């Protein structure tokens, strides 16, 4: 061999194997074989807010800096109606206390 | 300020006294004898730029080529005895007695320069490798040492040509001659060159003196030459028993570098001056205060390169203002230098005792809390030193175009004053004296609105909005858009409601000091460097009428005393009214308007000094400055004609080309404000006296003498030369590789190169900058103000915009350039002689030739070369795919026209296709090139090459070279192209089969000099005699000397002139008294 | 170390010297009246700013 | 067959002026610098500035206007063809709204 | 800041750089498994309803 | 440009042709996967960012801005100056351009 790869073939394959990863499976709020939901017993809006904060912390940890530039929480816009899927509700519409 | 502290030290060596601190100790000792960073580098560059090295000399011969042997001829043989050859007698032949001789390019190989310029092009003979010269520049990615990017050849070649020119810039020195005693010439003068070795040189320099014993090719040539053109044939001696000024000699020298040094000498001869006009220039810059003397006798042709042109002065001034835009830290020490240089000269001495001794005369009643005279004293504080504030205020008049000296915030009455107060009145007096000495265009309206701030609630004027009202602080009015309309149109100030703002506006519009002027310097020896004013003119904000007498004394007929008188009488009018301040006792009002009257009638000499003597001082300082004065015109009280900006350009904007059309929108505004205390300027205006019995011509004739004994000012002009030459050769060399706006020719289109981006142009410009800084011995910044933009489209211009929108611009026409003339000359002669620097033109053809013929591959027969418009030739290109064969059918390849074809015939590749498929084509093609009938013509324009020789008597195959080359071809680099070419023989030899693969297309064998070089003929090989077309001056009796056939041959032997001038310093020739 | 000209107090840094001289016009009775006026209105609760809540728990 | 971009794309061209006001982002930066120059110029909107800072302001705005940035050229030419190369290899293929 | 600053490498060739950057990312393509996954997804949606 | 050679055979089977109907329905299912969960969207976006960073020819350094702004060390000598103000505001010594 004589040619050196100018973008760097190991670096490009190291990046694209991380871009290759499939989508995360969000089963939360869906029944199991027994008939129960698979959530965390907390309501939908607080689950969405907690979840955006967790993903902001993950974005901060992913780069080597401690404080994240790009954020998902407290973005300066009001989003008090957003509610993401949790297991407080069932498929009927009632609650899943028991 | 106080300085002394509790120290650790004692024991004066006399008087045996030990005491408190060393700071008291050393004053105690002295009484015994008395009474008995980018910004800092820019600053240092402006204060003292590096002077360059123009005059560099060359004792020894003036060539740039050499004749190197390659393979030695057989001196013992069995067809001709050893007594035939002149090697058997150790006869020093003027040419290398070998078998194959080639000429290569070492930069001069022979010089005895006193100052070496670290810039050279050394080439190995073509049997060795010459690829680092062509991968030197910008192959930061090439893996293999033997490889180089073919898409980046032209930038390498242009840097090598610039490198070659920047070496060959010397002046040929006359050394010394000796009359011949040997009968080889007809008594011709020879040239003796210095050095420890001189034995080879009298045979290398003069090829036309040697014995001609036999019928060798050298002897055929030398006895075919013409005898009388040996050594000196002309000299110009102007003295008895001194060195001859210039001679003309015949010797070995190529017309290329002879013409390069001739153009460089014509440049310096344009630069030349003489001490009579040096005396005239220094006298009329002195204005008669300093007299120097030049000799009047037959000279010895001194060479002083100092006279330069107005265009170069203006271009250097534009580059320097472009350098010092928007910093002020590169500006402050220049004005400090001018202030201390003015303190060394100026005759007055500011004594604060005058104002105190005249204010101790006041008559107050002491049964009163309010003390106006003590308010004056405690407000002005005369007792401080350091009126360098006043000297910097005097120095900013030179440099208003980038410096706006404005009055500081801290000398203002703290958020509006009241006319009923006292210290606000004295605030207004300090400001009304100090504001006329600044270069701020808003000083009159700042004075008027200082008064309008000081009276609020007493008088009202109509302002133009509710943001900048009468209660708005006067310091915020520093823009001519913010001027009140009631100030200019004065009737809106009604004289019934507001009669004092009425009449103070009448004082401003009438008795404010008028601008005037004075002339300085000369444009004869050194050109005038100012560009928005006419040449040799200096602008002053106050009037200047020259003094009649030379023993100065008091009179009151000048504009500053008129101004102070008007200010004091209006303050008398302001203290007059009982309406504006009713709480005053009638005794105190009259008594201490008497103080205003006496302060009007104070005796001081600072106004007469500013009228009569300080402009003469600025006129005699201003030629002796590293930063020449840069001025915009002074306007007194005109909203139409104030300057609002000044801006320089360094690049064009768009497809638009003309700088007058691209200038109004592409600029960088330069300039910065400066703060000054009004208090120091006011007390320096109120107090100033002369030495008690002085005579001005004696005073200035002592003071101006050492700063004209200095001679720093002449060295900056050479720096201005090389700055202008560098920016011109930068845009000329960038125009070769990038599509720019300036009209240039280009001879190097046939060399393939990169589609160049702005980063490529910036990098190439950086390398050109580093080469020109390595030559000429410079270390500070050069072209770094112009590498911050795009080097492709560059221009140099400047403008300032008047308030109405009328712009006044200066586009200096770029002068001529010996450096770019020599670079274009070297490019054209390289276009005709490309083989000597290692380049071959055309392209190569890869195909098997198995024969016993002895034709050289650098000159192939035309039966073997095909091209595009040849029948039976497939031309490949964009659509190129390869289909595999199956069941014995031959595999095929896709034509550009959509056809299929087997691996047989004559093909044409671009080099990029082979590079993009460099390994997949190898496994498919290399088995068929070696044993089959496939032939490829890879078109590539230009390539370096190496030469491998072989005995024509033995077998020789080339696959172990060509396969290594084809394998080493990489998408980003290629190695040199190896050729296999036989060795010329003297006698009859046998014939052996030789198998050659890589052949050239057109003639590339120009670098060959001679074959077998000692034998009476050349049999069975490539044949070439001594090139008669080179040595034209010898072989043609009809051709006169000074006849160069330069753009097609270099001739290697011609007349060259040789100089014996001297370059003494200016102080060693012209001196004062 | 630098010193003052009134009261000859020696200090060390020049900014501290400026502060001391600034800590140092009209007649002596008038300076006494001004200083008594400012000392009277010095810590009066008309000049002071930025106070605190009281945790009232009365005044319903 | 289309990918909606928020800017204009041009054919890829290595040599073009880095100061080129045909470009959208370069034109945008130039006009924002010119309006802030017109805002500072007359000193109408800024009382209380006791110094004439207008010369230094217009100088530094001219310096920011005339800069060797290759990011607008890059976004004009080479970033859209890079997105067109990267787009149909994604695990979560793109979802655009006009 | 990323808009105001940024430069190309001083010897860029688009053909070299883009062939060398596009070759290993297409060598790690996986779109064919995504096509088969979309087949099974649509078949499962229809048999679900 | 790729190429793919092959021998003539009938029994070769590689099942890889879908239609736009399946390709759109699976896209709708993948959009319903997200459901305002911010960890579903984060690694896709960040990994595409890193892949563009490793492919992209454009390298970025703020030393262009630092060399154009010549004014250094002004913030404590004088209270205000615009070149030092915009230099300390842009903060060219950061290198996280995520
Ligand atoms: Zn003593
Ligand atoms: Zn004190």
């Amino acid at each position: 061999e004589h040619y050196k790869a100018r973008p760097g073939i190991a670096s490009v394959q190291k990046a694209t194997e991380s871009a290759e990863l499939p989508m995360k499976n969000n089963d939360e709020g869906t029944p199991d074989k027994r008939g129960n939901t698979k959530g965390a017993l907390v309501n939908e809006h607080v689950e969405a807010r907690d979840e955006a904060d967790d993903a902001t912390k993950k974005q901060a940890k992913d780069t080597e800096k401690a404080k994240a530039q790009v954020t998902y929480s407290d973005t300066g816009i009001n989003n008090a109606n957003e509610l993401s899927r949790s297991g407080n509700v069932d498929n009927e519409g009632g609650s899943n206390q028991k | 300020p106080p300085t002394a502290s509790s120290g650790h030290g004692y024991q004066c060596h006399v008087c045996s006294a030990v005491l408190f601190s060393p700071l008291d100790l050393d004053a105690h000792v002295a009484s015994h004898g008395l009474h008995g960073d980018v910004e800092n580098r820019k600053t240092a560059q402006l204060l003292h730029a590096d002077t360059p090295r123009l005059v560099t000399w060359d004792a020894g011969l003036c060539t740039s080529f050499k004749i190197v042997p390659i393979v030695p001829a057989q001196v013992p043989q069995d067809v001709l005895a050893y007594t035939f050859f002149t090697s058997s007698y150790a006869i020093q032949s003027p040419f290398p007695e070998a078998a194959v001789s080639r000429i290569v390019v070492h930069t001069r190989w022979a010089s005895n320069v006193d100052f070496d310029r670290d810039s050279s092009v050394i080439m190995a003979p073509p049997t060795e490798n010459n690829i680092h010269l062509f991968k030197q520049l910008l192959n930061t990615e090439t893996l293999s040492v033997r490889g180089a990017n073919p898409l980046m050849f032209r930038a390498n070649v242009l840097h090598m040509l610039l490198e070659f020119v920047l070496d060959n810039l010397y002046l040929n020195r006359h050394t010394g001659f000796s009359q011949d005693h040997t009968p080889f010439t007809e008594g011709a003068n020879l040239r003796s060159l210095p050095g420890p070795d001189a034995e080879k040189w009298y045979s290398i320099m003069y090829p036309t003196r040697m014995g001609t014993p036999n019928v060798s090719k050298i002897c055929n040539f030398v006895a075919s030459c013409v005898r009388n053109r040996v050594g000196r044939f002309d000299r110009a001696q102007m003295m008895n028993g001194a060195m001859s000024e210039w001679v003309d000699v015949f010797e070995t020298s190529d017309a290329l570098t002879v013409s390069i040094r001739g153009r460089w000498m014509a440049r310096l001869a344009r630069m030349n001056i003489n001490p009579t006009e040096i005396e005239w220039a220094l006298t009329e810059c002195a204005q008669g205060y300093v007299t120097v003397t030049s000799p009047y006798a037959p000279s010895v042709n001194r060479l002083m390169p100092y006279r330069i042109s107005n265009a170069e002065r203006q271009i250097s001034q534009i580059i320097r203002v472009m350098n010092i835009g928007n910093n002020a830290t590169v500006i402050q020490p220049v004005l400090q230098d001018i202030s201390v240089l003015l303190q060394r000269i100026s005759p007055l001495q500011i004594d604060p005792t005058i104002i105190s001794n005249t204010m101790s005369t006041v008559s107050e009643s002491t049964t009163q809390t309010l003390s106006p005279a003590s308010s004056i004293l405690g407000k002005l504080r005369p007792s401080n030193s350091d009126f360098s504030s006043f000297r910097v205020a005097l120095a900013g008049w030179l440099y208003n175009g980038v410096v706006t000296t404005v009055i500081d915030d801290s000398s203002y009455p703290k958020d509006g004053g009241s006319v009923t107060s006292l210290e606000n009145l004295w605030d207004f007096f300090i400001l009304a004296l100090a504001l006329p000495l600044t270069t701020d265009p808003c000083a009159p309206v700042k004075a008027f609105m200082t008064l309008a701030n000081m009276m609020v609630g007493f008088e009202t004027i109509p302002m133009d909005n509710q943001i900048y009202t009468q209660s708005r602080r006067a310091s915020a009015f520093s823009t001519p858009h913010t001027w009140p309309r009631c100030f200019m149109n004065i009737q809106l100030i009604s004289p019934i409601d507001a009669p004092i703002l009425r009449q103070w506006a009448e004082i401003i519009h009438r008795y404010w000091p008028n601008p005037s002027q004075i002339r300085y310097g000369t444009p004869n020896v050194f050109g005038s460097a100012n560009l928005f004013t006419p040449p040799e003119v200096l602008l002053l904000p106050i009037d200047h009428q020259p003094a009649n007498v030379t023993t100065p004394t008091l009179d009151f007929t000048n504009e500053l005393t008129n101004w102070r008188a008007r200010v004091c009488e209006l303050m008398k009018n302001l203290v007059d009214n009982q309406r504006y301040q009713p709480g005053w006792t009638q005794s105190l009002v009259s008594s201490m308007r008497g103080t205003l009257g006496k302060l009007k009638l104070i005796k001081s000499m600072t106004p007469m000094y500013l009228q009569q003597l300080a402009p003469v001082e600025l006129a005699v300082i201003a030629p002796m400055l590293p930063f020449p004065p840069f001025q915009v015109p002074y306007v007194r009280l005109d909203r139409d004609r104030v300057p609002t900006m000044v801006g320089v350009t360094r690049q064009s904007r768009d497809t638009i080309t003309q700088p007058a059309l691209s200038l109004s929108t592409t600029n960088t505004t330069v300039g910065v404000p400066l703060a000054l205390d009004a208090r120091a300027i006011t007390v320096a205006l109120l107090s100033g006296k002369y030495p008690p019995d002085l005579v001005t011509n004696v005073w200035y004739a002592d003071a101006i003498y050492p700063m004209y004994a200095d001679t720093e000012v002449f060295s900056n002009l050479q720096r201005d030369v090389i700055t202008c030459e560098a920016v011109q050769t930068l845009v000329t060399l960038v125009a070769q590789i990038s599509e720019t706006q300036y009209p240039v020719d280009r001879y190097l289109d046939w060399i393939p190169s990169l589609r160049a981006s702005a980063a490529t142009a910036a990098t190439f410009a950086e390398w050109v900058n580093t080469s020109m800084k390595t030559a000429f011995d410079l270390s500070d910044m050069l072209l770094e103000p112009l590498l911050s933009g795009d080097p492709r489209m560059t221009q140099l211009a400047i403008q300032y915009q008047q308030y109405n929108g009328r712009t006044f611009n200066v586009i200096p026409e770029m002068p001529g350039s010996v450096i770019a003339d020599c670079v274009q000359l070297t490019a054209e002669v390289f276009n005709h002689e490309y083989n000597l620097f290692g380049i071959a033109r055309g392209d190569i053809i890869i195909g098997r030739v198995q024969s016993t013929h002895l034709w050289s591959p650098l000159a192939p027969p035309p039966d073997l070369v095909f091209d595009r418009d040849t029948p039976g030739v497939h031309i490949f290109g964009r659509d190129c795919r390869i289909s595999f064969g199956m069941n014995g059918a031959a595999p095929m390849i896709r034509d550009e026209t959509g056809m299929m074809v087997p691996f047989e015939g004559n093909w044409i590749f671009p080099l990029a296709l082979w590079q993009m498929n460099t390994r997949y084509f190898n496994q498919q093609f290399d088995a068929w090139i070696k044993t089959g009938e496939l032939r490829i013509r890879i078109e590539m324009g230009a390539y370096p090459y190496m030469l491998h020789y072989y005995d024509p008597r033995q077998y020789a195959n080339a696959w172990n070279l060509t396969s290594a080359w084809l394998e080493e071809i990489t998408p980003t680099s290629i190695p040199s192209v190896p050729f296999m070419v036989p060795i010329s023989s003297d006698h009859d030899i046998s014939s052996a089969p030789a198998v050659q693969y890589i052949i050239s297309t057109e003639y590339n064998d120009r670098s060959l000099f001679c074959t077998n070089s000692s034998s009476p003929q050349t049999i069975a090989g490539p044949d070439k005699h001594i090139p008669v077309e080179r040595y034209n001056i010898l072989t043609n009796p009809d051709a006169p000397p000074t006849q160069i056939q330069l753009p097609e041959v270099v001739d290697l032997y011609n007349v060259v002139t040789r100089y014996a001038y001297e370059t003494p310093p200016i102080t060693a020739v012209v001196m004062g008294v | 170390g630098y010193q003052c000209h009134v009261c000859s107090a020696v200090l060390f840094s020049p900014l501290d010297l400026d502060a001391h001289v600034a800590s140092h016009l009209t007649s002596s009775e008038i300076q006494r009246h001004i200083t008594e006026f400012i000392s009277s209105w010095q810590n009066h609760p008309i000049v002071q700013v930025s106070a605190d809540v009281e945790n009232r728990k009365t005044a319903q």
